[PDB]
C-alpha cells in the first residue's frame, strides 16, 4: 500500500509438475522514492495546516453536549446581560476551547520532526540531483542473490505472447 | 451527561406541571386535559424482521439465498465470504449454541418459554471467566 | 383478516397486468417586459371560461371569508359564494387574469372586461 | 379513505387543480422542508427558534427557501438520494418554454 | 459599512387591506418590516428612500392562501459590515469574555484574546472597564475597531472586532 | 325498493323478522419474554401504568378480565394486561418513578358494542395464561343491511 | 429522380450522396405504379415556403420540435421530395368542420 | 443563463476590494442602467437621511451644535418613522456622534474634493469617515490605499479634510 514493495504474479513450471502461482517481492526504487516523497509532503504539509488552524482564536466547547463553537458564532449566542455565551440546545454557560495555547506546542513537534526527518531531506536532495534507474522485475534480477538452496520459485522469467495490457 | 434531546408536551397556556395530557389517538392528536389546547397533532400510531435485543443483542445479519433466477456458483462465494467472517465469531459461537439449546429442548419437548428462559440464561452466563474451563454439555445441561 | 366470496376489484391496481406482459426564441426573451402581450393585441377569447370563473369566484369568497372589503351592497347575503357571485354578477370583483399562452407569455385580461356568457 | 390515481384523473379531466392540490396536500401530508438555493438537497439544518439556517457543502445561510411537498415526495427525494440520485428542486426555470 | 442600494421584496397583504386606497397600506406595511430589519444578504436596512414613488407592480393572489403576493422594488440605505474594515463606536457592555462595541444599528464583539495584554479586565470598577497603563475601555467611550470577522444569518448579523493592531482602541 | 333496494316491514322487524345474533371472541395472553419482562393480567391503575387508554376501565375486575354479563360500550377495555418498563425514563412528560409498567390491555372495537358472554381462562401449550373473551350483540335489520 | 427496375447494388448508394445542391431520389418501378396521393386516405399536401414556415412559427409562437413530425422516409414524403426541416401544410377532410389545415415538419 | 453551483468565491474583505458579488462597482438601478455604487460616508449618510426625513416630513404634512440637534432629529424621526425605530434611532445618534462635516455644503465639497482622487469610492468614503491624521496611519487603517495614492497626495488630502472638518 505504501509501494515499498512491488510483488510479480509469475508462475513457473517446476520439473516436479506441482506448480503454484507464486508471488515474488521486489523493490521499485523510483516509485518507492516518489511514494516516500509524496508522504513526506502530505505530513508537513497536513501539519502546517494544522498549525495554521491552530493560529485560529480558542473558540468553544459546550460540555454537556460536547459541541464546538468557534469565536464568530459564540456571538450569536450570548446572553441578554452580555456576559456569558449559551449553547443553542444544552443553554449552558460556553467554556474555552485550547486552539492557540497548543499551537506553539504544534509548532515544536513541527520543528522535532523536521530536524528528525533531515537524513531524509538530505537523501532526497542526492537523488535529484542525480539520475534513478527505474528498475522492474527484470532489471531487479541482475543483483539476485538466492536465499535458499531448494526454492521452488525459479527466478527465470517466462515473456508470454498476447498480453497487451 | 450527554445532551438532553427529550420534548416534554406541556400545555402553554394552563403552566400546570405535571401536565394533564390526554392522547386522542382516534383523531391523532395530542391535547391538553384541562383547556382542550392541541399539542401535538398528526401523532404516529409489518415493514421489517421481529428483533428482541435482548436475546441476541444488536444484531442485524440477514442470509443469502437462492432467488427467482439464481446462479448456484454465486450463492456458493457469497456464503463462503459470509462464513469467513472474523467479528461475529463469538456471535457465531453463541448462535450454534442457542440452536443446540433449541435442538435440545425440542428433543425434549420442552415449550417456548423454557426454550427462553435457557437462552437466557446461557446468555447471562457467557463469557465468564469463573465459567471457562467446563464442558458444553455442562453449559447445555446445567442452562437447560 | 377477512374472508369474503364478495369479489371486490382492487383498484388503481393494474401493476398485476402490467408485470405478466413486461416485454415487446423569436419574438421573446428571458423575463423581460415583452412577456406581456398589450392590450391592443390580446388574441385570446373576451368570454370568461368555466374555470376563471371557478376560481375567480373562489378566489373572491375566500378574500370575503377573510373579511376584504365588499364592493357590492349586501341584500342580507351571509354566504361568501354568493356575496362573490352577486359582486361577478356587476362586475365589481377587482381581480386580473394572466392567461398564459404555451411559450410563456401572457395576457392580462381584468374580471371587468371579460364577458360572463356562461 | 384511498384517492386513487383515477379519482386524481376524474379531478384532471373535471378540471379542479386547488381541490386536487388540496386532497394531496391538506388532506394528506403537508411537509415543509427547507432547500437552499445552490444545490436542490433537501440538506438545509434550520433552527427555527434561533432563525438560523445552513447548508452544509455550498456554506450558505441567506440563500434558502421553504417548500410545501407532500412526506411521500420527500421521502421519495431521500430514497433517491439512497440511490445515488440528485433530486435537486429549484425555485426558478432555466429555459423558456 | 453604509450604502444605497435598490432592493425588491416580496410582501403579503391579507386581504382585509384590499381597500380603495391599498397602496398606502402596502407603503407602511413595506415600512414597519424593513425600516430596521436586519437581512444577511444586505446588511441591517435602515431607511426606505424616495418613497413618493416605489415601484409596486400588479400583485398576484396565492392559490391557496388568498393574500396578495406583491414584489415592492424600492431604494434604501443598508449597513452591511464587513471584514478588513475600520468603523468607529461606542462601547455599550462589558464583560470578562470582552466587550461589545455599538457601531451604526449593529453590535460587535471585541473578544478578551484581541485586545493587546496590557488591557486587562477589572470587575471591581463600576461600570466593569478594561484597564492599561495609558487608557480604560468603559461603557459610552469612544473606540475605533477594525472588523476581522463577520456572520450573517438569514436575519441576523454578529461581527468579531480587534484592536490589536496599531492605531487602533479608543478614540 | 328501485335499483336493487327492498322496503321491508319496521313493524316485522320489532317481531323478530331477521333479528341476529353476533358473537365476536377477543384472544389475549401474558407472555414472558425474559424474567422480570413479562404480562400480567390485572386492572391497571393510572398512577402506576403508562399510557393507559383513554376508554374506561371500571368495567374490569381484580384478575383484569370483565365479568360475563357486563354492557361494553365501543373502545372500553375488557382484557388489562400490564407489563414492566424500564425505570427512570422521560417521554410524554406525564412520566414519573410510580410508573413501572406500561398498559398492553385489549379494548373492545370501537364502533362494537354489546355484552359480555363468556370469558374463558386458560393456559396454552406453553403454560403461559391465555384467556378469550366472548362479546354478544343483536343485529336489528336496518337501511344498508344486505338480504 | 432515378427510376430503377427492380434494385442497385449497395456499393452505389455510398456514391448517392452528391455535391450539394445536388440531391438523388432513387424510386422503384414497382413502388412508383400507383399515384399514392390519389388514394382516399392520402389527403393534400403542401409543402410550406421558408416564409410560411415563419409566419407559422411565429402565429402559433412554436419552436421546430414543436410542430407534428413526420419522418423522412415516408411515402408522401418522397413523393413531394421533403428535406429535413421542411414543413407541410396537410388539409384533409373533416368531419366536425369540413376543412382541416395541419402540419407536419420533415424530421 | 447558466445553472452552475459557482460555490467557490473568495471571502468579502474590505482590504482586498472583496465586498460580495451584490457589492460591485456598478449596480442596475430600476430602469435599468448600470450605475456606479453608492457608498457614503457617515456625514454624508447622516445629511442623505436627514434629507429623506424632512422629505417624509413635508410628505406627511401635506397629505449647529449636536446637543440641539440630537433633540431635533429625535423628535424628527418619532414624527416621522413608526414602529422599529430603533436601529433607526441609533444609527441617528450614532452618525451624530461621530460628524466629521455638519452642513450639506462640507459634505458636498469633500465629495467634489475625493472626485479628484479618482479613487474606488469605498476608500474615500472611509477617509470622508475616518479621522485619520498621517498618511501612514491612512494607508495602515485602510490597506486598499496601498499602492493606490501618492503619500504627498495623501498626507495634503488629509490635511486639508483637517482644516475641513469643523467643531
Ligand atoms: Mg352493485
Ligand atoms: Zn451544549
Ligand atoms: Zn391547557
Ligand atoms: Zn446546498
Ligand atoms: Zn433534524
Amino acid at each position: 500500500s505504501d509501494r515499498l514493495i512491488s510483488i510479480h504474479k509469475q508462475r513457473e513450471y517446476p520439473p516436479n509438475s506441482k506448480s503454484v502461482e507464486r508471488v515474488y517481492y521486489y523493490v521499485k526504487y523510483p516509485h518507492a522514492i516518489d511514494a516516500i516523497k509524496w508522504k513526506v509532503h502530505q505530513v508537513v504539509q497536513r501539519l502546517k495546516d494544522d498549525l495554521d488552524k491552530n493560529s485560529e482564536p480558542n473558540g468553544y466547547m459546550c460540555p454537556i453536549c460536547l459541541t464546538k463553537y468557534t469565536q464568530l458564532e459564540a456571538v450569536q449566542l450570548l446572553n441578554f446581560d452580555r456576559t456569558e455565551f449559551l449553547c443553542s440546545l444544552c443553554d449552558e454557560p460556553l467554556v474555552e476551547d485550547d486552539s492557540g495555547k497548543k499551537n506553539k506546542e504544534k509548532q515544536d513537534k513541527l520543528n522535532r520532526l523536521m530536524d528528525q526527518i533531515q537524513p531524509i531531506i538530505d537523501s532526497l536532495k542526492k537523488i535529484d540531483d542525480s539520475r534513478i534507474e527505474e528498475n522492474t522485475f527484470e532489471i531487479a534480477l541482475a543483483r539476485l542473490i538466492p536465499p535458499q538452496n531448494q526454492s521452488h520459485a525459479a527466478y527465470t522469467y517466462n515473456p508470454k505472447k498476447g498480453s497487451t495490457m | 451527561r450527554g445532551p438532553n434531546l427529550n420534548i416534554v408536551l406541556t400545555c402553554p397556556e394552563c403552566k400546570v406541571y405535571p401536565p394533564k395530557i390526554v392522547e386522542r389517538f382516534s383523531e391523532g392528536d395530542v391535547v391538553c386535559a384541562l383547556c382542550g389546547l392541541v399539542l401535538s397533532d398528526k401523532l404516529v400510531d409489518r415493514v421489517g424482521e421481529a428483533s428482541n435485543p435482548l436475546l441476541d443483542g444488536n444484531n442485524l445479519s440477514t442470509r443469502i439465498g437462492k432467488g427467482e433466477t439464481t446462479d448456484m456458483r454465486f450463492t456458493k462465494e457469497l456464503n463462503k465470504a459470509q462464513g469467513k467472517n472474523v467479528m461475529d465469531k463469538k456471535d457465531n459461537e453463541v448462535q450454534a449454541a442457542f440452536a443446540k439449546i433449541t435442538m435440545l429442548c425440542d428433543a425434549a419437548e420442552l415449550p417456548k418459554i423454557v426454550k427462553d428462559c435457557a437462552k437466557e440464561a446461557y446468555k447471562l452466563c457467557h463469557d465468564e471467566k469463573t465459567l471457562k474451563g467446563k464442558s458444553m454439555e455442562s453449559i447445555m445441561a446445567a442452562s437447560i | 383478516n377477512e374472508n369474503f366470496e364478495d369479489f371486490d376489484v382492487e383498484h388503481f391496481s393494474d401493476e398485476e397486468t402490467y408485470e405478466e406482459k413486461p416485454q415487446f426564441e423569436q419574438i421573446r426573451r428571458k423575463t423581460l417586459k415583452e412577456k406581456a402581450i398589450p392590450k391592443d393585441q390580446r388574441a385570446t377569447t373576451p368570454y370568461m371560461t368555466k374555470y376563471e370563473r371557478a376560481r375567480i369566484l373562489g378566489t373572491r369568497a375566500l378574500q370575503i371569508s377573510m373579511n376584504a372589503p365588499v364592493f357590492v351592497d349586501l341584500e342580507g347575503e351571509t354566504d361568501p359564494l354568493r356575496i362573490a357571485m352577486k359582486e361577478l354578477a356587476e362586475k365589481k370583483i377587482p381581480l386580473v387574469i394572466r392567461r398564459y399562452l404555451p411559450d410563456g407569455s401572457f395576457e392580462d385580461w381584468s374580471v371587468e372586461e371579460l364577458i360572463v356568457d356562461l | 379513505l384511498r384517492f386513487g390515481e383515477m379519482e386524481r384523473d376524474c379531478m384532471i379531466a373535471h378540471g379542479a387543480a386547488s381541490f386536487l392540490k388540496e386532497r394531496l396536500m391538506e388532506a394528506s401530508d403537508a411537509f415543509r422542508v427547507h432547500i437552499c438555493g445552490i444545490c436542490g438537497l433537501m440538506t438545509v439544518i434550520a433552527k427555527l427558534n434561533h432563525n438560523q439556517f445552513e447548508c452544509k457543502g455550498c456554506d450558505n445561510k441567506i440563500d434558502i427557501y421553504q417548500i410545501h411537498i407532500p412526506y411521500a415526495a420527500k421521502l421519495l427525494f431521500q430514497e433517491l438520494m439512497a440511490m445515488n440520485i440528485t433530486p435537486r428542486l429549484y425555485t426558478d426555470r432555466s429555459r423558456d418554454f | 459599512m453604509f450604502f444605497i442600494k435598490d432592493l425588491s421584496l416580496n410582501i403579503t397583504l391579507h386581504p382585509s387591506f384590499f381597500g380603495p386606497r391599498m397602496k398606502q397600506y402596502l407603503k407602511t406595511k413595506l415600512l414597519e418590516e424593513v425600516e430596521g430589519s436586519c437581512t444577511g444578504k444586505f446588511g441591517y436596512i435602515l431607511c426606505v428612500l424616495d418613497y413618493d414613488n416605489i415601484d409596486i407592480q400588479r400583485g398576484r393572489i396565492l392559490p391557496t392562501d388568498g393574500s396578495a403576493e406583491f414584489n415592492v422594488k424600492y431604494r434604501a440605505v443598508v449597513f452591511k459590515p464587513f471584514k478588513g474594515e475600520v468603523v468607529d463606536g461606542t462601547v455599550v457592555s462589558c464583560s470578562q469574555h470582552g466587550f461589545e462595541v455599538q457601531v451604526g444599528p449593529m453590535k460587535v464583539f471585541v473578544t478578551k484574546h484581541l485586545m493587546p495584554q496590557d488591557l486587562t479586565f477589572n470587575a471591581g470598577s463600576n461600570p466593569p472597564s478594561y484597564q492599561s497603563s495609558e487608557d480604560v475601555i468603559t461603557i459610552k467611550s469612544r473606540i475605533r475597531v477594525k472588523i476581522e470577522g463577520c456572520i450573517s444569518q438569514v436575519s441576523s448579523i454578529h461581527a468579531i472586532g480587534s484592536i490589536k493592531e496599531d492605531y487602533l482602541g479608543a478614540i | 325498493n328501485q335499483e336493487d333496494s327492498m322496503i321491508m316491514n319496521q313493524s316485522s322487524i320489532d317481531r323478530g323478522l331477521f333479528r341476529s345474533l353476533f358473537f365476536r371472541s377477543y384472544m389475549d395472553q401474558e407472555k414472558k419474554y425474559g424474567m422480570s419482562i413479562t404480562e400480567t393480567f390485572e386492572k391497571p391503575q393510572r398512577t402506576n401504568t403508562l399510557r393507559m387508554k383513554h376508554g374506561t376501565y371500571d368495567k374490569l375486575d381484580d384478575d383484569g378480565l370483565i365479568a360475563p354479563g357486563v354492557r361494553v360500550s365501543g373502545e372500553d377495555v375488557i382484557i388489562g394486561k400490564t407489563t414492566p418498563i424500564s425505570p427512570d425514563e422521560e417521554e410524554l412528560g406525564q412520566r414519573t418513578a410510580y410508573h413501572s409498567k406500561r398498559d398492553a390491555s385489549t379494548p373492545l372495537r370501537s364502533t362494537e358494542n354489546g355484552i359480555v358472554d363468556q370469558v374463558l381462562v386458560t393456559t396454552n401449550q406453553d403454560g403461559l395464561k391465555f384467556v378469550k373473551v366472548r362479546v354478544r350483540t343483536t343485529k336489528i335489520p336496518q337501511i344498508g343491511d344486505k338480504f | 429522380i432515378f427510376v430503377y427496375q427492380n434494385n442497385i447494388t449497395p456499393s452505389a448508394m455510398k456514391l448517392v450522396p452528391s455535391i450539394p445542391p445536388a440531391t438523388i431520389e432513387t424510386f422503384n418501378e414497382a413502388a412508383l405504379v400507383v399515384n399514392i396521393t390519389h388514394h382516399e386516405l392520402v389527403p393534400k399536401h403542401i409543402r410550406l415556403s421558408s416564409d410560411e414556415k415563419r409566419e407559422l412559427l411565429k402565429r402559433y409562437r412554436l419552436k421546430e420540435s414543436q410542430l407534428p413530425r413526420i419522418q423522412r422516409a415516408d411515402p408522401v414524403a418522397l413523393y413531394l421530395g421533403l428535406k429535413r426541416g421542411e414543413v407541410v401544410k396537410i388539409i384533409r377532410k373533416s368531419e366536425t368542420s369540413g376543412r382541416y389545415a395541419s402540419y407536419r415538419i420533415c424530421m | 443563463r447558466r445553472r452552475r453551483l459557482k460555490k467557490v468565491e473568495e471571502e468579502e474583505n474590505a482590504a482586498t476590494l472583496q465586498l460580495g458579488q451584490e457589492f460591485q462597482l456598478k449596480q442596475i438601478n430600476h430602469q435599468g442602467e448600470e450605475e456606479e455604487l453608492i457608498a457614503l460616508n457617515l456625514s454624508e449618510a447622516r445629511l442623505v437621511i436627514k434629507e429623506a426625513l424632512v422629505e417624509r416630513r413635508r410628505a406627511f404634512k401635506r397629505s449647529e451644535t449636536r446637543e440641539k440637534e440630537l433633540e431635533s432629529i429625535d423628535v424628527l424621526l418619532e414624527q416621522t418613522t413608526g414602529g422599529n425605530n430603533k436601529d433607526l434611532k441609533n444609527t441617528m445618534q450614532y452618525l451624530t456622534n461621530f460628524s466629521r462635516f455638519r452642513d450639506q455644503e462640507t459634505v458636498g465639497a469633500v465629495i467634489q474634493l475625493l472626485k479628484s482622487t479618482g479613487l474606488h469610492p469605498f476608500e474615500v468614503a472611509q477617509l470622508g469617515s475616518l479621522a485619520c491624521d498621517t498618511a501612514d496611519e491612512a494607508k495602515t487603517l485602510i490597506p486598499s490605499l496601498n499602492n493606490k495614492i501618492s503619500d504627498d497626495e495623501l498626507e495634503r488630502i488629509l490635511k486639508e479634510l483637517s482644516n475641513l472638518e469643523t467643531l
